[PDB]
């Protein structure tokens, strides 16, 4: 009673990960991101994958 | 504007004072208009008009029209808000007694008339009736006379007599006595009567009617015939959404209580039946009861949803009250929280601060600064260019940013290390970066935790934040005054595997001329990390006088050692470093760093620390393995082996030569010899290694493991861990304390199968159920401490005292717990510290313990020093510096106007979370009690002497023989009577027997002088005395725990003082966490407030009470300066609850606990708060006596005393 | 024993056994006899027959209402004209023969013996019932006060031995002249008060100059008749409070609590017992419950909402949920505002206008989740309160606009700041503007317009749009 519209809306946001937000494992070893290191910056194989 | 706070009784004369009309309808708002109406609950004539500078009828509706009352509407045009100070009043048909002042045990109207609450409340339900005039009449004031009964008196009396009923009668009653006659009988009758009972309540009720005496409140506003009405915000009734409203349950009672005087008064009106008045009365003050205080007189009066409405009280009171939930305790604007990661970039007075918290919070600086600037004219202008995220914005935020701290907080805040100013570095994200170094100080973890945010205003509050809550000025303890910015983890282990040494490593032998060169030699790729070399080492000493010696030798090391030693400040040895690095070694390194560079030095040495850390364990690739858990051969075997020998006890229990519980106690041993055997050949195996150096021989190695290496650099890791990884689980307890016979004989690495698996839940759940009831008896714990210790502050610099403590070593048996130099570090002495057998003043008075006199006194070897204590202090107010010594998180002499009550409430309370004859030195031996003396005066053994090798002075060489924490600390701190009281000797003098009477045994004591008292016993007690044997003051008669009331009464403040403090200390240092005796001792000094006078004197306190020690102190002092005699008393030692809610204001026992007793103690006596401690002040939004309001408060002294 | 006022109330009422029939025929005599006793006490006074008559007077000729006047007739303008006429009669018979045939003759007395039978045959409004009892009460309390201020001024025997006959006429003064005992000094520094004491009354008391003597002895029937009637309604009310609360059995959980229900059936009750009849030959029962019930349901009414609505309204509401209930259970489903309107033959604007009247409204204590912590009265927000930031904007339009006023001639500023009340306690029109200088209407109407040209200037107006 009292109100004569309602209007509705679905909003779709595309949420990325970014330092501060939790990650975890299956074994209680969970985490908070602190940096999103460039590739080249990160340890490497002896076939060259990062 | 206010200096102090009254409470007292409000009369009818002062409630028609307050109101500013009557309310008579209980009509609340229009159905349709949703405007007041006339005369009701929100009478805009009463209260005030709804909106702003208007009026109901509209016709004065600007602000042109004020301070002018409407003809039409009667609505004075003004603003809204005074409708939130505006009060009414209900003018009861018939009075209605205070249900505070009849069931806020003791009733202080049954105490005031000699009454009991039975008979009471059998008048007040309109149940018996209560002669008030006698006249001349058999009957006197007070009898009961039943129905029946009083017919039968007004038949052969009539009009002689008046016997009322109801709470009118109660209020002629107390209309008809003559306070100060009736205090002159209690003062004549005390003396005459000899009963204890009797006495105690005599001067009970004495105490009562003298008080009302004197604050000049009259019985008669005992009972309420005006009844005042709260402003209608404070119980508003608002428009939720779409038509519907919220209310206050204020509301339906007064609407109850409005309805019911309505109803009396129309009965009143058409001379209704006896019984319908009486019912209607009796209705009244059920619903006056249930509006003052529900759920207290009846049963509690439910609403529409099924659930108890909320009264006056139930918002004055509780957790969920006005005063812990509105007043304590405030929602704060300029505020945020986010997610905290970890920054290693930053330095120690940096945090990483989001750009879009820093824009939302300094808006108001962006928006002077863009107007000051220029670029924006006007503030809406200013509004537009933030909202639109313009780039200069970003600029005038890095401007305002650049000198302006931000406080950070985590909850829980356990001590004050949990709020601290650091300088913002804006960065890109959503998320606080935090140094790692502070984490500790916080109990921060990066795995979802969240940080606090507030901006400080005003110029004060900024240099506050930079002067005593910056990062950098807080590195100590204030608990202990050890570091709490030692490193941890990552740090630890790189620091650790730069400073181990590893055998025939790449580059041994080589020489180098310094930390540079090994530098360089790493860089190149020449000499190992952990290679052995020779390296020119130039090195400082900072003497204590402030010698600064250079010198400059070849030391054998490694290279890591000698790059370390490149941050190293200038003015430490080498041999600090020249060794593998653990958690302790560099612990050590900053506390020495500390000690002789200061804070600057240290502060950056802690940084580079971090980073060197840091940069060597990344470059380390420490990685643990399932190759790393290396399980002993040895284990299958003692497995097989025990298993053997418990089958060989399983066919022996059949032989009978064993019971049940034997067999029990002795499986239990074989498998825990099995784990301990099985734990130690596990760590010999992972501890150790073998190389081939470079002549080519096998040489042992310390291993360089992952798990052992974290473990050993106690990084994060621990022994216990380890066995549980590598070795055996061991035994569990059942969820009942039991200990299953069959232990857990596999490890993680090989897994475990279903049934061990259970068994190890048995336990992990106990563990997480217990660690939440901690937190939650740890919390209660320090709110306790907190709200007695709240004020003790540090007020003069000398009270000018010669009294003090002893101090000596602990000794706990034949070894030293805690040594002198930890007890008296920071401690002013007392009395010259003399030579021993010497007359030398090696210590003159006055002086404070530093690092050099402790090295001093460690080196002349003395071992019993007098010291000033907090408990021992003259001050009338708080305590003075000398008497505290040294603040622990500065490091020098505590500074006048701290609260030091606050920081040992939170020091003591901080750790609850963690809380669960052979001779063997030679020297001289000596009877005390029985010691045992090194060579030099040092007492290394103290043993008990029980009722004989060697005699008196007898040198006696090595091996010669002679022949629940927190309940605990809870415990100990609130005075709690032990179960089984052990009996000590109350007088001196000679033990005699008396006659064992039926029950319990009877002795006597037999007195110098004479005097045999009687001491009563009972039959279980075993007795340690014998008659005919003199004993002393405070022995002990009977052995068992000793509660802490006779050990003050029989013994002393010292006496009590230190079983305190050692029965504290040694539950934490069970645990190891480290507290200092000061703490504990201001504690106690809180604890001894209290004193009951035994003689008058000359002084005005009546023998038979409580008063505060300080106020003795000053009628003692000033009585002696007079010349007339002193008064003596009695000093009582009190719980840390009972002490906080007798303290002298009211207004802070009322906000710690029991809200309604002490209001009724107060406003029945008429107390004065003069606003003299922290709570007060903070609940009353004035500056604390503390800290930066210290001086502010003393010159307001100051301008009292002219 | 118990804390329960519920019980208690139990208790009380358990004591009063249930009376019979015969008992409450009894009860109801008691009353009828009592009404009888105080209405022909009433009529021993020379002006009761004159106001019953005067209204007789202005009722005939239909003045007032004829119904409201007379309550009825017992039988031991078709008929109440041969009534009043008949006491018309046996009236001019008393008044004539009250002193010219003497008062103390026997047939005075029984020309009034006759004039009370015959007006004892009438039942009148209680309304002007009070009215007469009330003028007598009067009477009696201010010849009390004269009495009782003699009392106080001489303190006696001798006045007692002169209270029956002379205690208000000139001789007790006289005679009080007369006596030389040796108090008579102070009476007679009291004989000034009693200057001031019998004069007062001696107006009224010629009024009804027969009842100098009848005043007392007719106020003491008029007690004997009160008390003898409030006795034997006490007995009833006392007797059907079971009754009462059998009634409001049927009403708890509406609202309002137990006790106060059986109160307001207690006031049913009261006023039932006021107007039964036993000659109806009924049982109280009936009418007692319909006169409780009455008086349960306004209470409910009127004190069971926060938000108080009245009764119609109430009934409207309830009659609204019956015929929505028997729409639901007809056709199965929830009534909507459109097939409700045509049953209850009402417009369907008016079905939603009741529809949206605000319910009981919501605790703000009531717990917002499972938790005990979180109220909704913590989710409220003052919108009544003024934004920090608007404050500003307003300080800083007061400001720009006394820079921009400071650009203008000073009596342009002036009129502008007069006009539109700036700085000012009050607006004003161009009247007091033109008055305040030496200047009028249309003057003042150009120099504003002027102004507001010369501030419409581009010049001078970028700072006041940034306002906006
Ligand atoms: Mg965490
Ligand atoms: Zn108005
Ligand atoms: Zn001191």
């Amino acid at each position: 009673p009292g109100v004569l519209k309602i209007v509705k809306v679905y909003l779709a946001v595309k949420r990325r990960i970014q330092p501060g937000d939790k990650m975890a494992g299956r074994h209680g070893n969970k985490g908070v991101i602190s940096k999103i290191n460039p590739v080249e910056d990160m340890p490497y194989d002896e076939n060259g994958q990062p | 504007e206010f200096d102090a706070i009254k409470i007292g009784l409000a009369s009818p004369d002062m409630i028609r004072s307050w109101s500013f009309g009557e309310v008579k309808k209980p009509e609340t708002i229009n159905y349709r208009t949703f405007k007041p109406e006339r005369d009701g609950l929100f009478c805009a004539r009463i209260f005030g008009p709804v909106k702003d500078y208007e009026c109901l009828c509209g016709k004065y509706k600007r602000l042109k029209h004020r301070g002018v009352i409407c003809e039409k509407c009667g609505v004075e045009v003004t603003q809204t808000k005074v409708r939130r100070d505006r009060m009414g009043h209900i003018e009861l048909a018939s009075p209605v007694a205070h249900i505070w002042f009849l069931k806020s045990l003791p009733s202080r109207i049954g105490l005031l008339m000699d009454m009991p609450l039975r008979d009471i409340e059998r008048v007040l339900y309109f149940e018996m009736y209560v002669v008030t005039e006698p006249g001349m009449t058999d009957l006197e004031r007070g009898q009961m006379l039943t129905e029946e009964e009083y017919l039968d008196r007004l038949e052969e009396w009539g009009d002689e007599f008046t016997a009322k009923m109801g709470a009118e009668a109660i209020k002629d009653l107390l209309a008809s006595m003559d306070l100060p006659a009736e205090a002159e009988q209690m003062r004549e009758e005390l003396d005459t009567t000899n009963s204890e009972t009797k006495r105690k309540k005599l001067t009970k009720r004495l105490k009562l009617v003298e008080a009302f005496v004197a604050s000049g409140n009259k019985p008669e506003w005992m009972i309420l015939t005006v009844l005042p009405v709260l402003p209608p915000d404070l119980r508003p009734l608002v428009p939720l959404d779409g038509g519907r409203f919220a209310t206050s349950d204020l509301n339906d009672l007064y609407r109850r209580v409005i309805n019911r005087n309505n109803r009396l008064k129309r009965l009143l009106e058409l001379a209704a039946p006896d019984i319908i008045v009486r019912n209607e009365k009796r209705m009244l003050q059920e619903s006056v009861d249930a509006l003052l205080d529900n759920g207290r007189r009846g049963r509690a009066i439910t609403g529409s949803n099924k659930r108890p409405l909320k009264s006056l009280a139930d918002m004055i009171k509780g957790k969920q009250g006005r005063f812990r939930q509105n007043l304590l305790g405030k929602r704060v604007d300029y505020s945020g929280r986010s997610v905290i990661t970890v920054g290693p970039y930053l330095r120690l007075h940096q945090c990483g601060l989001p750009k879009k918290m820093a824009l939302e919070l300094f808006k108001p600086f962006i928006y002077s600064k863009l107007e000051t600037r220029g670029l924006a004219t006007t503030i809406k202008a200013a509004k537009k260019m933030v909202e639109r995220e313009e780039a200069v914005v970003w600029d005038i935020l890095d401007e305002v940013i650049r000198e302006h701290p931000v406080l950070l907080n985590r909850a829980p805040t356990l001590h004050r290390l949990g709020i601290q100013a650091f300088e913002p570095v804006l960065i890109e994200g959503k998320a606080i970066q935090l140094h790692p170094l502070v984490c500790a100080a916080y109990n921060a973890d990066f795995d979802g935790d969240q940080m606090a945010v507030h901006v400080p205003l005003t110029l004060e509050a900024q240099l506050e934040a930079r002067t005593l809550m910056m990062s950098t000025n807080n590195i100590l303890s204030p608990a202990s005054g050890d570091p709490i910015i030692v490193p941890s983890q990552d740090v630890v282990l790189g620091l650790y595997y730069m400073t181990r040494e590893k055998i025939n490593a790449k580059g041994e032998g080589m020489y180098l001329t310094g930390p540079a060169e090994a530098e360089k030699a790493y860089r190149t790729k020449t000499a190992e990390l952990h290679a052995r070399v020779k390296v020119r080492i130039t090195e400082t000493i900072k003497h204590e006088n402030g010698k600064l010696t250079t010198e400059t030798k070849m030391i054998d090391t490694t290279v890591g050692r000698a790059m370390l030693w490149q941050i190293v400040p200038k003015g430490l040895p080498y041999s600090l470093v020249n060794q593998k690095l653990g958690k302790k070694q560099i612990s050590n390194l900053l506390n020495e760093a500390y000690r002789k560079l200061g804070l600057k030095d240290t502060v950056i040495f802690a940084d580079q620390i971090m980073y060197t850390g840091f940069a060597y364990a990344a470059l380390s690739g420490v990685s643990v393995g399932i190759d790393d858990m290396v399980v002993p051969a040895a284990k299958y075997t003692e497995i097989a082996e025990a298993e053997e020998e418990v089958r060989e006890i399983q066919e022996q229990f059949q032989s009978g030569l064993v019971t049940a519980g034997e067999r029990y106690n002795k499986v239990i041993d074989i498998w825990a010899s099995t784990n301990d055997r099985v734990a130690k050949a596990m760590m010999e195996n992972l501890s150790s290694e073998q190389v081939i150096n470079r002549q080519g021989e096998q040489e042992k190695q310390e291993s360089f493991n992952s798990i052992y290496m974290m473990a050993d650099s106690g990084a994060r890791g621990s022994a216990a861990q380890i066995r549980q990884l590598a070795g055996m689980r061991g035994l569990m307890a059942r969820p009942d304390g039991s200990i299953i016979e069959t232990p857990i004989t596999a490890n993680f690495k090989e897994g475990l199968n279903v049934l061990q698996y259970f068994i190890s839940t048995h336990g992990a759940r106990k563990g997480l159920a217990d660690t939440a009831l901690k937190t939650a008896n740890s919390g209660y714990l320090t709110r306790r401490l907190v709200d007695v210790a709240q004020d003790v502050v540090v007020t003069e610099h000398d009270c000018g005292t010669l009294e003090g403590v002893v101090m000596t070593p602990h000794i706990e048996g034949g070894d030293v717990k805690v040594a002198l130099t930890e007890l008296a570090l920071g401690r002013v002495v007392s009395e010259d510290i003399l030579k021993p057998g010497t007359d030398e003043v090696l210590i003159p008075r006055n002086t404070l313990l530093d690092e050099k006199w402790c090295k001093v006194i460690n080196d002349n070897s003395v071992d019993q020093i007098k010291v000033r204590s907090v408990v021992t202090c003259d001050s009338d107010f708080g305590c003075c510096a000398q008497c505290y010594g040294r603040d622990l998180a500065r490091g020098h002499l505590v500074n006048q106007g701290e609260a030091v009550g606050v920081i040992a409430a939170q020091s003591i309370g901080e750790p609850g979370t963690q809380l669960t004859i052979q001779a063997k030195n030679n020297g001289s031996v000596k009877l005390h009690e029985l010691t045992i003396i090194d060579e030099f005066g040092r007492t290394k053994e103290k043993h008990k002497l029980p009722y004989l090798s060697k005699a008196d002075g007898d040198a006696v060489a090595a091996g010669e023989t002679v022949a629940g924490g927190l309940p605990r600390v809870a415990d100990l701190f609130e005075a709690r009577k032990p179960k089984e009281p052990a009996i000590l000797a109350e007088h001196s003098g000679t033990v005699s027997f008396g006659k064992e009477t039926k029950g319990k045994r009877r002795l006597i004591i037999t007195r110098d002088s004479g005097d045999t008292y009687e001491e009563m016993i009972p039959k279980h007690r075993q007795l340690n005395v014998f008659e005919g044997e003199r004993i002393e003051r405070g022995d002990v008669i009977a052995d068992g725990p000793e509660s802490p009331h006779d050990i003050l009464r029989l013994r002393g403040i010292h006496a009590v003082t230190t079983y305190i403090a050692n029965e504290v200390q040694e539950v934490y240092r069970l645990q190891g966490v480290k507290i200092n005796d000061k703490h504990i001792e201001t504690i106690v000094r809180q604890m001894l407030r209290k004193c009951t006078i035994t003689f008058a004197g000359d002084s005005e306190f009546l023998p038979g009470e409580t008063v505060e020690y300080s106020q003795v102190k000053i009628a003692n002092r000033k009585l002696v300066e007079e010349g007339k005699e002193p008064a003596r008393f009695e000093r009582e030692l009190l719980g840390i609850t009972k002490a906080s809610l007798a303290t002298e204001s009211f207004i802070s026992a009322a906000s710690f606990q029991e809200t309604t007793r002490v209001l009724t103690e107060a406003a029945v006596s008429g107390k004065r708060d003069d606003l003299r401690g922290l709570k007060e002040n903070v609940i009353v939004g004035r500056l604390i006596p503390a800290g930066t309001g210290f001086a502010y408060h003393q010159d307001r002294q100051a301008k009292r005393a002219q | 024993r118990t804390t329960d006022p519920v019980r208690m109330y139990m208790r009380e009422m358990g004591t009063v056994e249930l009376l019979t029939r015969e008992g409450e025929i009894d009860i109801a005599k008691r009353i009828e006899d009592g009404i009888n006793q105080v209405q022909s006490a009433i009529a021993e006074y020379p002006g009761t027959i004159p106001y019953i008559l005067e209204q007789f007077d202005r009722v005939q000729a239909e003045e007032l209402r004829l119904t409201d006047l007379i309550s009825g007739f017992v039988d031991p303008p078709e008929l109440a004209r041969e009534k009043f006429n008949e006491l018309r009669g046996k009236f001019q018979n008393l008044q004539l023969a009250v002193n010219e045939f003497g008062r103390d003759s026997h047939q005075a007395s029984e020309a009034s013996d006759l004039v009370l039978d015959i007006f004892r045959e009438f039942r009148l409004t209680p309304k002007q019932f009070d009215h007469l009892v009330e003028t007598l009460r009067t009477s009696m309390d201010r010849v009390r006060t004269q009495e009782r201020l003699v009392m106080k001024a001489v303190v006696k025997k001798s006045f007692i031995a002169l209270f029956t006959g002379n205690e208000s006429n000139e001789e007790w003064l006289d005679k009080v002249l007369a006596s030389d005992k040796p108090y008579v000094a102070k009476v007679r520094e009291q004989e000034e008060e009693i200057r001031r004491s019998i004069q007062k009354l001696q107006m009224i008391e010629q009024e009804t100059s027969l009842s100098v003597e009848r005043i007392k002895d007719i106020s003491h029937r008029m007690s004997i008749g009160e008390a003898k009637a409030r006795r034997a309604k006490k007995e009833m009310v006392e007797a059907n409070l079971r009754l009462v609360i059998s009634i409001a059995k049927k009403y708890t959980n509406r609202g309002l609590q137990f006790l106060d229900l059986i109160q307001e059936g207690n006031i049913g009750l009261m006023k039932a017992v006021d107007k039964f009849e036993y000659r109806r030959g009924y049982k109280f029962s009936t009418y007692a419950t319909w006169w409780i019930r009455q008086a349960i349901t306004r209470s409910i009414a009127d004190q069971a909402r926060t938000i108080r609505i009245p009764v119609h309204m109430i009934e409207t509401i309830n009659k609204l949920n019956r015929i929505s209930r028997q729409m639901l259970q007809e056709m199965g489903r929830e009534p909507l505002p459109e097939e409700l309107a045509e049953r209850m033959q009402m417009p369907e604007d008016k079905i939603r206008k009741v529809l949206k009247i605000a319910k009981e409204p919501i605790s703000m204590e009531t717990p917002i989740g499972d938790d005990e912590d979180s109220h909704l009265g913590d989710f409220i927000e003052d919108t009544t309160l003024e934004l920090p930031l608007d404050s500003a904007t307003a300080t800083s339009l007061k400001a720009a606009t006394r820079d921009v006023l400071a650009g203008l001639t000073p009596r342009e500023a002036k009129v502008l700041r007069m006009r539109f009340g700036i700085d000012m306690n009050t607006d004003h029109t161009l009247e007091e503007v033109g008055k305040q200088f030496d200047v009028t209407r249309e003057r003042i109407r150009q120099i504003e317009a002027k102004a507001l040209r010369k501030l419409r200037h581009p010049s001078r107006s970028e700072v006041l749009r940034s306002f906006l």
